[PDB]
C-alpha cells in the first residue's frame, strides 16, 4: 500500500 | 550457441564383418555422413561447435579437438583432421581375443568431461546447450551397465541429450540411457540413407526440436531381474546395503554377508 | 536488412547472385530459425515433394514460424513448386558449400572512420578525396551546389551522423550499392564480395572505396591480398548526464566533442574531460537541423558511462522527458498544404464529394458539422477535374 | 581565457593531466571551477577537503561542482588551514595538475588574511594589527581618516562607518578577523547556560558547529541548514559553546516564540534569564542577559516608546558575545543591515535555509556578518533520512483558449490574475487534492494572488488563511488541520513561507507562484521536509507539486525559480497530463462555468 502515484512514476510525455 | 558431439561406435569386428560380407554399407560410408552432419551442424551457425570421438575396444580417441576446391577453410580443416585421425586409428590396433566387445561407455564419460570444459570456458554472456549424438554399431557389453548408467545420469544432471542412433541392432541399454535424458531414439533400417535420417531427425537442436514432429519415442522395458538367473522379475527382495535386485527371500543376501535377523 | 536488400531482388538477379563461393552460405545463415533445417533436409533430394507435406511438418504450436519461414524462402526463390524441389543451381553450389568442390587493423578501421566522420562534420583538418566528397555529396547526406565552396550538412546528415558505428556504416553501404548501380558498377559481383568477406576494374575500384572506408587494407602499396578489418565482416560508454541537464564526458577524440556539442552548449573541455550544457537552444538547433529526440536520448544512452548504469532507467527521466518536450514543442503547429472548400449549396453534393475524396485519397481533413473539408494540391486537380464533369 | 571553435574554453595548453589520472578524481579549472567524482572510492574525503575550503554551488548525484573564492580560502584559513596546508593536498587530489592561475590566486588569499584584526573593548573598535606597516599602507585613502572617530598598533574606529570600512577592506586584500576570543575573554562574565544531555546533536549538525569552532575562538560567519534539519538546535547549540551573552534575532512574531519555545526546550537556563524584546509582551529585557527580538524591533527608524528607548539604549550600551540572527537572507536590506551597526557583537552569527535572493547583496552577506561557513548536502540529508525525500514535480496545465485570447490580447498585466486563474489549472488542483485526500496526505495549498486563493477555496470549501486574518482563527484552523481527520487541507497564502512551525505535510501543492523567487520556492519546499516518524529515503513519501500554466509567463518564472532547487540535486519531473483525470468529475466541466469566471476575472481590475 502507499503506492506512488502512476504520473511521478512514469513520465506522462507522450513518447 | 550448440556444442554437438558425435560418438561414433566404429568397432573394427563389426564394422570389418560388414567388410568381408561385401554388404553396401561400408565404415566409410558411415564415417562420411557423420562428417557430412558434423559440417552441416557447423554450417547452421558460427557461434555452434562440434566435437567428434571413435570407441573401440580398447580405447577412445578424439577426431577433433586453404580453397584447394574453393571450399570453406574451417570445414576443410575439419575434414582432413577427421579423415587423417581415423584411418591412423583404424590402420594401427592391437588385438586381444579376450577383448572384442565395443566399449562406450568410456567414450561417453569423455564426452561429458569435455561438454563440462568448454562450458566453463566458454562467457557466461552465452549459453551453451549441448548434446550428444551417440551412433551405435554393435551390440552392448553386459559388465558395463554400472558404468554406462552413472554416465547417464552424469548427463541428466548436467543437462545434455543423449541422441541414439543405433543401427542394425536395438541395445536396450542405450535406449534406456537416452529415454532417462529425454533425447530422442531412432533406429534406422536403410544403413544407405542413414544421413537423411540425421539431416532431419537429429540435426534439429534442443530449441526447435518441440516444435517440430519426430517419429514417436519407443516404449521402454523398465526390466528387473535376480542376481541368481538375470530374468525379468516383477517383485525384488533388496537389502538395506547391497541395495541389489534379489530372488526371493533369504536368511542373508550373498554380496551382503550381513547378519540380518528373522521376525 | 539485409533481408530486405535481397528481398529487392528480381529471380534473374538473384540466381546469378548465388554464387558458388559464398552467397549460398552467406544467405543461408540469414535463415532465422528453420528455413536452415528444412534447407538441409531438401538438400540430397532430386525429386520435388507435395506442398502438403511441408505444411503439416510443423506441429499445430509455432505455425506463425513455418508461414513466415517459408514465405520468406519464396521470396528468395530458394525452391519451386514444380506442380518444392530447390533450385538446381542453388542445390549445386551450396553441396559444394558443405563437403563439395588484427589489433592494428581495428584501429586503422576506427582511424578511418574517424576521420571520415571528421570531414562529414565542418572539421577545418580532415582527409581529402574528391571520390569520397562527391560520394557522400550524392549518397542523399551531403548537399554542395557550389564546388569551390565545401559542402555542407544536409537534414538527413545529422540524423546519420548520431546513428552508432554498426547501422552508420551498414546503412552507408546500403546507399553505396544503390549508387553503384547508378553510376553503372554491376551490383552482383560487388555484392558477392561483401559475402566473401564474412568467411577486375569494378572490383579494383570498388575495393579502393572499401579501403577509403577504412574496412580493409591492403597493407602492401595497394597488393592483391587483402586483410580486411573488423568491421568488413559486418565498446563502454563515456556520457555522464547529471539531473540539472549537464554532461561530462571522457572524451579525447574531437569527433565525440563535436557530436555532443551539436546538441549541446560546452563549457569546459579538460584534457580527458569535457562539460557541456543540455540547453533549449542547443537542443532546439539541432531539431531544427533536423534531429529528432529519438536520436539525442540513443546516443546518450548507448555513450552511457558505466557509473550510471546502475541506476534505473541509466538517463534520469527528467533530462529525458525535457529532450523530448522540447522537440514537441517546435512542432505544435504542423503545417499541411491544401485547398479549402466554401459555399457548399446541398451537404448532399458534399457528401459525394467526401467519398469520392475518401477513395482517392485526396482528402486530408473534413468538416460535417460546417460542411467544408481541404484537399492537397496534388488533388485538387482531380477533384476539380471531377467538379467540371459535374 | 582561450576559447575554442564552440563555447568551452581551451586548456589543452593551459595545464597538464596526471598520469594517474583515474585513481585521482578532482579537476581544477583556472576559473576556480572543481568538478569532483561522487562515484570515487576517496569521495568522502575529497567533499570534506572541497568543503572546507570551498562553496557548493551545484551538487547533483554523479560530479559535485565547487567554486572558491576570496571569502571561502578566509574561512578556511580561519578553521586553520594554511596556504601549503591546502594546495599541496590540492595538487595531490587535482588529476590534472593546479594552473599557476589558481596558484597565485590561493596564496594571495591566505597571506592577506590575520595582517588586520577587528576587536571591539569597553565599547569600541580598535583595528588591531601586529604588522605594522599594514596601516602605514592603509591610510592612503580619506575615507580613513574621515571614519576614523575624532607592536601591535591599533586604533579606534567609528561605529557607525564599520560596514563602510569592512567593505573597503575586502576590496582592499586585507581582510578582518572576527573571531571571538570566548575562552578569554574577562571583561563579560560567562552566562550560565549550560546544553542538557537530552538534546541531540546529528553530525551534519556537529560538522557545521565545529567549522564554525575551528579553534578556541569562535568565528562569525553563516551556516545554511534546512528548516527541518534543526538550524534552531544548532543554534542553541553556538550560543551555549559560547557561553556568553547572546542575542537572537527573528524575523516576526512566530519566530521569537519558536525561538524562545527552542532555548527553553534544548538548553538549562531558567525561563527568567530568557526575555522577549517585543512590543506585544516585554519580558524585562534589561533584567536578564540571554534576548530574543527582531529585526524591524531593533533597527525601527520611527518613534519609539519610553520604555522601547531604555531597552534599546540598554542593548546600544552592553556587549553581546553572540549575535545569532536567523533568516539572514534579509539582512542586506536597508533598515535590517542597521541594526548590526546598531547593536555590538563579537561574534554575529548566521543561520538561514534558503541562501539565495535576485539581487546581487548576497555578496554584501560575506563581510556583514562572515564567510558562508556550512551548508549542508541536502542530497545527503535525503540519503541519510534527516530529511523527508521529495518527488519534487512540476504539473503543466494547458490554457483553456478563451483565457490565453484575453491574456496575449491585453499587454497589460491582468496576467498575473488571469494565468493564475484558469480552469484547466483549477481542475489540476481540484483532482489532485481529491486524490491526496483518499490517500490521506496532508495538503498545503499555496498562492500569491489572494484573490485567487480566495475563489479557489471557496469553491472548494476549504479554509484559506492569509495575512488580515485573524490570529485566533489562524490558530483554530491550524489545529483543525493537525488533529481533526475529517479535515486535511489548509490554502496558506505568501504569509505561510515568512515564518512559521507548521505540522508535516505529506504533499505542497503550489497552485500559482510570487514570480521568479528562489527564495520563495525554497522556503515553501522547507515544510514538507519534515521527517516523518518511520519513513524512508526511497519511498519518496513527501511530494511537491508546482502547478504551471503551458504558454504563458508562469512557465518563465517557474523555469528561472526552480534554479536554487535544481543546484541542491532535486529532479522537477514534468508532467504533461494527470491519468483519471477525464475520468473523475470536476469543476468547470463546461464552457458557462470557465465564462463566469472568465468575466469575474476581467471585472476584477
Ligand atoms: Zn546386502
Amino acid at each position: 500500500a502507499k503506492e506512488r502515484p502512476i504520473w511521478l512514476r512514469e513520465s506522462t510525455v507522450q513518447g | 550457441l550448440n556444442l554437438l558431439v558425435i560418438v561414433v561406435d566404429a568397432n573394427p569386428i563389426w564394422w570389418g564383418k560388414q567388410a568381408l560380407k561385401e554388404s553396401q554399407f561400408t565404415l566409410s560410408k558411415c564415417i562420411d555422413a557423420v562428417m557430412v552432419l558434423g559440417n552441416s551442424h557447423l554450417f547452421m551457425n558460427r557461434s555452434n561447435k562440434l566435437a567428434v570421438i571413435a570407441s573401440h575396444i580398447q580405447e577412445s580417441r578424439f577426431l577433433y579437438p586453404g580453397s584447394k576446391d574453393g571450399k570453406y577453410e574451417l570445414l576443410t580443416s575439419a575434414n582432413e583432421v577427421i579423415v587423417e585421425e581415423i584411418k591412423d586409428l583404424m590402420t594401427k590396433s592391437d588385438i586381444k581375443g579376450q577383448h572384442t566387445e565395443t566399449l562406450l561407455a568410456g567414450s561417453l564419460a569423455k564426452a561429458l568431461c569435455y561438454i563440462h570444459r568448454m562450458n566453463k570456458e566458454v562467457k557466461d554472456n552465452q549459453e551453451m546447450k549441448s548434446r550428444i549424438l551417440v551412433i551405435k554399431a554393435a551390440e552392448d557389453s553386459a559388465l558395463q551397465y554400472m558404468n554406462f548408467m552413472n554416465v547417464i545420469f552424469a548427463a541428466q544432471k548436467q543437462n545434455i541429450l543423449i541422441d541414439a542412433c543405433v543401427l542394425d541392432s536395438d541395445s536396450g541399454l542405450l535406449q534406456q540411457a537416452c529415454d532417462i535424458t529425454g533425447g530422442l531414439y531412432l533406429k534406422v533400417p536403410q544403413m544407405p540413407s542413414l544421413l537423411q535420417y540425421l539431416l532431419w531427425v537429429f540435426l534439429p537442436d534442443q530449441d526447435q526440436r518441440s516444435q517440430l514432429i519426430l517419429p514417436p519415442p519407443v516404449h521402454v522395458d523398465y526390466r528387473a531381474a535376480c542376481f541368481c538367473h538375470r530374468n525379468l522379475i516383477e517383485i525384488g527382495y533388496v537389502c538395506s546395503v547391497c541395495l541389489s535386485i534379489f530372488c526371493n527371500f533369504s536368511p542373508i543376501c550373498t554380496t551382503c554377508e550381513t547378519a540380518f535377523k528373522i521376525s | 536488412n539485409l533481408q530486405e536488400f535481397l528481398g529487392g531482388l528480381s529471380p534473374g538477379v538473384l540466381d546469378r547472385l548465388y554464387g558458388h563461393p559464398a552467397t549460398c552460405l552467406a544467405v543461408f545463415r540469414e535463415l532465422p530459425s528453420l528455413a536452415k533445417n528444412w534447407v538441409m533436409r531438401m538438400l540430397f533430394l532430386e525429386q520435388p515433394l507435395p506442398q502438403a507435406a511441408v505444411a503439416l511438418w510443423v506441429k499445430k504450436e509455432f505455425s506463425k514460424a513455418q508461414e513466415e519461414s517459408t514465405g520468406l524462402l519464396s521470396g528468395l526463390r530458394i525452391w519451386h513448386t514444380q506442380l518444392l524441389i530447390l533450385n538446381p543451381i542453388f542445390r549445386q553450389n551450396l553441396r559444394i558449400a558443405l563437403l563439395g568442390g588484427v589489433p592494428s587493423l581495428d584501429k586503422y578501421a576506427e582511424e578511418r572512420w574517424e576521420v571520415v566522420l571528421h570531414f562529414m562534420v565542418g572539421s577545418p583538418s580532415a582527409a581529402v578525396s574528391q571520390d569520397l566528397a562527391q560520394l557522400l555529396s550524392q549518397a542523399g547526406l551531403m548537399k554542395s551546389t557550389e564546388p569551390g565552396e565545401p559542402p555542407c550538412i544536409t537534414s538527413a546528415g545529422f540524423q546519420f551522423l548520431l546513428l552508432d558505428t554498426p547501422a552508420q556504416l551498414w546503412y552507408f553501404m546500403l546507399q553505396y550499392l544503390q549508387t553503384a548501380q547508378s553510376r553503372g558498377m554491376d551490383l552482383v559481383e560487388i555484392l558477392s564480395f561483401l559475402f566473401q568477406l564474412s568467411f577486375s576494374d569494378s572490383l579494383l575500384n570498388f575495393l579502393q572505396h572499401l579501403r577509403e572506408f577504412g574496412l580493409v587494407f591492403q597493407r602492401k602499396r595497394k597488393s592483391r591480398r587483402y586483410y580486411p578489418t573488423r568491421l568488413a565482416i559486418n565498446q563502454p560508454g563515456f556520457i555522464v548526464v547529471e539531473t540539472n541537464y549537464r554532461l561530462y564526458a571522457y572524451t579525447e577524440s574531437e569527433l565525440q566533442i563535436a557530436l555532443i556539442a551539436l546538441f549541446s552548449e560546452m563549457l569546459y573541455r579538460f584534457p580527458n574531460m569535457v562539460v557541456a550544457q543540455v540547453t533549449r537552444e542547443s537542443v532546439q538547433q539541432a531539431i531544427a537541423s533536423g534531429i529528432t529526440a529519438q536520436q539525442i536520448i540513443h546516443f546518450l544512452r548507448t555513450r552511457a558511462h558505466p557509473v550510471m548504469l546502475k541506476q534505473t532507467p541509466v538517463l534520469p527521466p527528467t533530462i529525458t522527458d525535457q529532450i523530448r518536450l522540447w522537440e514537441l514543442e517546435r512542432d505544435r503547429l504542423r503545417f499541411t498544404e491544401g485547398v479549402l472548400y466554401n459555399q457548399f449549396l446541398s451537404q448532399v453534393d458534399f457528401e459525394l464529394l467526401l467519398a469520392h475524396a475518401r477513395e482517392l485519397g485526396v482528402l486530408v481533413f473534413e468538416n460535417s458539422a460546417k460542411r467544408l473539408m481541404v484537399v492537397t494540391p496534388a488533388g485538387h486537380s482531380d477533384v476539380k477535374r471531377f467538379w467540371k464533369r459535374q | 581565457t582561450k576559447v575554442d571553435e564552440y563555447g568551452a574554453k581551451d586548456y589543452r595548453l593551459q595545464m597538464p593531466l596526471k598520469d594517474d589520472h583515474t585513481s585521482r578524481p578532482l579537476w581544477v579549472a583556472p576559473d576556480g571551477h572543481i568538478f569532483l567524482e561522487a562515484f570515487s572510492p576517496v569521495y568522502k574525503y575529497a567533499q570534506d577537503f572541497l568543503v572546507a575550503i570551498a562553496e557548493p554551488v551545484c551538487r547533483p548525484t554523479h560530479v559535485h561542482e565547487y567554486k572558491l573564492t576570496a571569502y571561502s580560502l578566509y574561512a578556511a584559513v580561519s578553521v586553520g588551514l594554511q596556504t601549503s596546508d591546502i594546495t599541496e593536498y590540492l595538487r595531490k587530489l587535482s588529476k590534472t595538475g593546479v594552473p599557476d592561475g589558481i596558484m597565485q590566486f590561493i596564496k594571495l588569499c591566505t597571506v592577506s588574511y590575520g595582517k588586520v584584526k577587528l576587536v571591539l573593548k569597553h565599547n569600541r573598535y580598535f583595528v588591531e594589527s601586529c604588522h605594522p606597516d599594514v596601516i602605514q599602507h592603509l591610510l592612503q585613502d580619506p575615507v580613513i581618516r574621515e571614519c576614523r572617530l575624532r607592536q601591535t598598533v591599533s586604533f579606534e574606529v567609528k561605529q557607525e562607518m564599520i560596514e563602510e570600512l569592512q567593505k573597503r577592506c575586502i576590496h582592499l586584500e586585507y581582510p578582518l578577523l572576527a573571531e571571538y576570543d570566548f575562552r578569554n575573554d574577562s571583561v563579560n562574565p560567562d552566562i550560565n547556560i549550560d546544553l542538557k544531555p537530552t538534546a541531540v546533536l546529528r553530525p551534519y549538525q556537529e560538522k557545521s558547529l565545529r567549522k564554525m569552532f575551528g579553534n578556541g575562538r569562535a568565528r562569525s560567519g553563516v551556516i545554511v541548514l534546512p528548516c527541518g534539519a534543526g538550524k534552531s538546535l544548532v543554534g542553541v547549540t553556538a550560543a551555549c559553546t559560547v557561553r556568553k551573552r547572546c542575542l537572537v534575532l527573528g524575523n516576526s512574531a512566530v519566530s521569537v516564540e519558536q525561538w524562545k519555545a527552542q532555548f527553553k526546550m534544548w538548553s538549562t537556563i531558567d525561563d527568567s534569564q530568557i526575555c522577549r524584546f517585543t512590543s506585544d509582551a516585554k519580558d524585562k529585557p534589561i533584567g536578564c542577559s540571554v534576548a530574543i527580538s527582531t529585526y524591524s524591533m531593533l533597527g525601527h527608524t520611527t518613534k519609539r516608546s519610553w520604555e522601547a528607548e531604555r531597552v534599546m539604549e540598554w542593548l546600544k550600551t552592553q556587549e553581546w558575545g553572540l549575535m545569532i540572527l536567523d533568516e539572514v537572507h534579509t539582512i542586506p536590506a536597508k533598515m535590517f543591515r542597521r541594526v548590526l551597526t546598531i547593536v555590538q557583537a563579537h561574534c554575529k552569527l548566521g543561520l538561514t535555509a534558503t541562501l539565495v535572493r535576485e539581487d546581487d547583496k548576497i555578496v554584501d552577506l560575506n563581510f556583514l556578518i562572515g564567510p558562508k561557513l556550512y551548508e549542508a548536502n541536502w542530497m545527503e540529508l535525503q540519503n541519510n533520512g534527516y530529511i523527508a525525500k521529495v518527488q519534487c514535480a512540476e504539473v503543466w496545465c494547458p490554457m483553456s483558449p478563451e483565457f490565453y485570447r484575453e491574456y496575449v490580447a491585453i499587454k497589460t498585466k491582468k496576467r498575473i490574475l488571469l494565468y493564475t486563474m484558469n480552469p484547466n489549472k483549477f481542475r489540476a488542483c481540484q483532482f489532485l487534492i481529491k486524490f491526496h485526500e483518499r490517500r490521506n496526505d496532508k495538503i498545503i495549498v499555496f498562492a500569491d494572488n489572494v484573490f485567487a486563493l480566495k475563489e479557489y477555496a471557496i469553491r472548494l470549501n476549504k479554509p484559506y488563511i492569509y495575512g488580515p486574518t485573524s490570529q485566533g482563527e489562524r490558530m483554530q484552523i491550524l489545529q483543525n488541520f493537525k488533529h481533526n481527520p475529517k479535515i486535511n487541507t489548509i490554502f496558506i497564502s505568501k504569509v505561510g513561507d515568512t515564518s512559521f512551525d507548521l505540522p508535516e505535510a505529506n504533499v505542497l501543492i503550489q497552485i500559482s507562484s510570487h514570480g521568479g523567487s528562489r527564495r520563495q520556492e525554497a522556503q515553501r519546499l522547507g515544510r514538507v521536509l519534515r521527517a516523518k516518524k518511520g519513513m524512508v529515503a526511497e519511498e519518496y513519501n513527501a511530494f511537491f507539486y508546482s502547478l504551471v500554466s503551458q504558454d504563458t509567463q508562469e512557465m518563465a518564472y517557474s523555469t528561472k525559480r526552480q534554479r536554487f532547487l535544481v543546484d541542491q540535486g532535486y529532479s522537477f519531473k514534468v508532467i504533461t497530463k494527470l491519468a483519471g483525470m477525464e475520468e473523475e468529475d470536476l469543476a468547470f466541466s463546461t464552457k458557462e462555468e470557465q465564462q463566469q469566471l472568465l468575466q469575474k476575472v476581467l471585472a476584477a481590475t
